[PDB]
């Protein structure tokens, strides 16, 4: 069994797109097929489902009028047309399988997964980003340590790639999720701790890449 | 009723 | 539509230990339940439907008990495959799953290391004044951060980011960003980040004053 979506990427709001799912391995006319979508803040939403059939449909109500689901049972597949989209529909969409065996008191689960396509619905334009020093201090030691980092902020869209004197330096790193301002702009920070010691005799540059833009950054971090 | 078995 | 409810948040087990995640219905929904377990990166995976029935191959240590309302999934004795988010989902009237519980690896109380980062000058010559307070290896999970701009306390302008538990050390490190326009950050002296966590005896304020 083998379920796989794609048609995903990234649209402008009040558009269009129509996403694809390909299905494997069982019987496709004898199964209804759904669709469920996950965001990093409201978990996972069902979205709708398909009889196996097409006979009947069944939308959330967050996007009844807007989404339309479709299936071909000679193809294999199953379709869904999203328009008039709004930024709050952004999720990683997967496609589902009604029940694990064949039942008509077990039913309404999801016994096969796709690996899911992402759906990012903004306005925002691609942008490079921009690194500020994060730079240590009295306020950044604690002890024989020392915390120093890069700020990659206002930019899109994801990802970016951050390194420490080009890979030389792991031990201490750590590189944050990105985070979604309210500009529509994504932010992270990567920091590491180093012994305090070396804080005067030792470079540390953050490597920051945002490929999407064909932005390089180096940003020398040194303390205040 | 979107909770019918939709399967065949 | 009918709200499943997941508690606790986080769960720390020792592999071997038993572990119990609940979930709640807003409404009865009889028999008629699913858990899921999902990893980083990938999609979820179905564990239990019915309410008691697994699915083919999941282990034997992985049960779901419950009617109605009150819903339990234990996992008799955990073992190193099992560290990960486990939603559960209803299917009486509608579709809809519960907020998801992680389970992650149970190690030593760490106080987080507590940093702070005034804006950079280069910044501040752009309009914008990002103010970031940094939470290290800590453990357990959770910990509460709160912002302080001349003792008065900030809310709804800062966002958090977290890392996934290290490999080795077993902790979480935590970020925490202030965002200011220049002049409102100008207009205030005193910029403190207060945390609060298991690790600490009393809440650990780092503070610094603009200009410093």
């Amino acid at each position: 069994v083998q379920l796989v979506e794609s048609g995903g990427g990234v649209v402008q709001p009040g558009r269009s797109l129509r996403l694809s799912c390909a299905a494997s391995g069982f019987t496709f006319r004898n199964f209804g097929m759904h669709w469920v979508r996950q965001t990093p803040g409201k978990g996972l939403e069902w979205v709708a489902v398909i009889w196996h059939d097409g006979s009947n449909k069944f939308y959330a109500d967050s996007v009844e009028g807007r989404f339309t689901i479709s299936r071909d049972n000679s193809k294999n597949m199953i379709y869904l047309q999203m328009n008039s989209l709004r930024v709050e529909d952004t999720a990683i969409y997967y496609c589902a399988r009604d029940s694990l065996f064949y039942d008509h008191d077990n039913s309404g689960y999801y016994g096969y997964w796709g690996q899911g396509t992402l759906v990012t619905v903004s306005s925002a334009s691609t942008k490079g980003p921009s690194v500020f020093p994060l730079a240590p201090s009295s306020k950044s030691t604690s002890g024989g340590t020392a915390a120093l980092g890069c700020l990659v902020k206002d930019y899109f869209p994801e990802p970016v790639t951050v390194s420490w004197n080009s890979g030389a330096l792991t031990s201490g790193v750590h590189t944050f999720p990105a985070v979604l301002q309210s500009s529509g702009l994504y932010s992270l920070s990567s920091v590491v701790t180093v012994p305090s010691s070396s804080l005067g005799t030792q470079t540390y540059i953050c490597n920051v890449n945002h490929k999407p833009s064909n932005t390089k950054v180096d940003k020398k971090v040194e303390p205040k | 009723n979107p909770n019918a078995n939709p399967n065949a | 539509q009918i709200v499943m409810t997941q508690s606790p948040a986080t769960v720390s087990v020792s592999p071997g230990e038993r572990a119990t995640l609940s979930c709640r219905a807003s409404r009865s929904v009889t028999s008629k339940l699913a858990w899921y377990q999902q990893k980083p990166g990938q999609a979820p995976r179905l564990l239990i439907y019915g309410a008691s029935t697994r699915a083919t191959g999941i282990p034997a240590r992985f049960s779901g008990s419950g009617s109605g309302t009150e819903f339990t999934l234990t996992i008799s004795s955990l073992q190193s495959e099992d560290f990960a988010v486990y939603f559960c989902q209803q299917y009486n009237n509608g579709f809809t799953f519960g907020p998801g519980t992680k389970v992650d690896f149970k190690r030593t109380v760490a106080a987080p290391s507590v940093f702070i980062f005034p804006p950079s000058d280069e910044q501040l010559k752009s309009g914008t004044a990002s103010v970031v307070c940094l939470l290290n290896n800590f453990y357990p999970r959770e910990a509460k951060v709160q912002w302080k701009v001349d003792n008065a306390l900030q809310s709804g302008n800062s966002q958090e980011s977290v890392t996934e538990q290290d490999s080795k050390d077993s902790t979480y490190s935590l970020s925490s960003t202030l965002t200011l326009s220049k002049a409102d950050y100008e207009k205030h002296k005193v910029y403190a980040c207060e945390v609060t966590h298991q690790g600490l005896s009393s809440p650990v304020t780092k503070s610094f004053n603009r200009g410093e």
